[PDB]
């Protein structure tokens, strides 16, 4: 077994699951399609920048 | 100012590709298929063969 922590638990458990060679072999997929993008820009008014 | 929308997150349109913004998705593209597997024998060294 892989044992992780979820550490974060409310009370007190434990969670047996799988997981396959194969990404399609799961129980629950994320799949990521647009990925942390950076957007900037600037206030004209004041030049400050907003992130 | 042209609004991409969003699925209604109803399956019939989402398999359809209907969208509530300016552009018609095609399709909902394609992550791949999952096929029952295919159980194992017991063999038959088990009892005897005789052919």
């Amino acid at each position: 077994y892989r044992v992780y922590i979820d550490q974060y638990a409310k009370q007190d458990y434990f969670t047996v699951g799988y997981k396959g060679p194969n990404e399609m072999d799961a129980g629950i997929y994320y799949a990521p399609y647009v990925a942390l993008t950076p957007l900037r820009g600037s206030d004209p008014k004041n030049f400050q920048p907003v992130m | 100012a042209e609004i991409g929308g969003d699925h209604g997150y109803n399956a019939t349109n989402i398999a359809a590709g209907q969208t509530s913004g300016a552009v018609t998705q095609i399709g909902p593209a394609v992550m791949g298929m999952v096929r029952r597997a295919i159980p194992n024998l017991i063999a038959f060294d088990i009892c005897g063969v005789q052919p």
